[PDB]
């Protein structure tokens, strides 16, 4: 859950 | 499992719809090139189109289906790879020339700002080449272009439950299959000519697979030199590929 693309993959 | 229960022309169509736009570069005419400011608005423009492919991804069937955890893999993998088959097929139509952006056309000799980089230049060009004597329809681009999201990072998961999971994605390249061979009967092939187009057009990706491992050690290069500074979004994307 830090990496940002494992964020931008959440929304 | 809905992606599984798709049509070929329902596949299509979704494919199409999740098409990412073409973006412009921030290129300033009256800026002359340097290797840093090549650098730069390559960079720039890469890690503006990330999101979009990010936001595309989520829209090929199947995929919304894996973990996060798998998500995140597939695109690690395969970003490059996939920003360079839309390079390459945005540029089959300017023989020569590298369409980065519409206001950012390259040819070979601007690539030799940059050390390193023509040679790189000069296999993307080929492929676009390549793409031009097939005669690549843009169906046959978006399938491949999935493809290269569900193919790319399938056999390098670390391992639970990942042989299962791992049939999904199979079960969606199956399906990516028939559509492609759906599009070829439907513009009129005989089933020879089918399987060999097929072929020709799976073939590239092993080209375009060995132009991301060229490419992607070239960016480190530039990282390394400090040549330009790198988004942090690319930066992790580059960094997932452990090199040296
Ligand atoms: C990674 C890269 C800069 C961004 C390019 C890049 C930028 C945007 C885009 O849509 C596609 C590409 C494909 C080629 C990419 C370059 C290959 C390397 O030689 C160079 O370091
Ligand atoms: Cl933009
Ligand atoms: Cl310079
Ligand atoms: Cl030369
Ligand atoms: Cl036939």
């Amino acid at each position: 859950k830090h990496k940002i693309l494992h964020r931008l993959l959440q929304d | 499992s809905l992606a599984l229960s798709l049509t070929a022309d329902q596949m299509v169509s979704a494919l199409l719809d999740a098409e990412p736009p073409i973006l412009y570069s921030e290129y300033d005419p009256t800026r002359p090139f340097s290797e840093a400011s090549m650098m730069g608005l390559l960079t720039n423009l890469a890690d503006r189109e990330l999101v979009h492919m990010i936001n595309w991804a989520k829209r090929v069937p199947g995929f919304v289906d894996l973990t996060l955890h798998d998500q995140v893999h597939l695109l690690e993998c395969a970003w490059l790879e996939i920003l360079m088959i839309g390079l390459v097929w945005r540029s089959m139509e300017h023989p020569g020339k590298l369409l980065f952006a519409p206001n950012l056309l390259l040819d070979r000799n601007q690539g030799k700002c940059v050390e390193g980089m023509v040679e790189i230049f000069d296999m993307l060009l080929a492929t676009s080449s390549r793409f031009r004597m097939m005669n690549l329809q843009g169906e046959e681009f978006v399938c491949l272009k999935s493809i290269i999201l569900l193919n790319s990072g399938v056999y390098t998961f670390l391992s639970l439950k990942s042989l299962e999971e791992k049939d999904h994605i199979h079960r969606v390249l199956d399906k990516i299959t028939d559509t492609l061979i759906h599009l070829m009967a439907k513009a009129g092939l005989t089933l020879q000519q089918q399987h060999q187009r097929l072929a020709q057009l799976l073939l590239i990706l092993s080209h375009i697979r060995h132009m991301s491992n060229k490419g992607m050690e070239h960016l480190y290069s530039m990282k390394c030199k400090n040549v330009v500074p790198l988004s942090d979004l690319l930066l992790e994307m580059l960094d997932a590929h452990r090199l040296h």
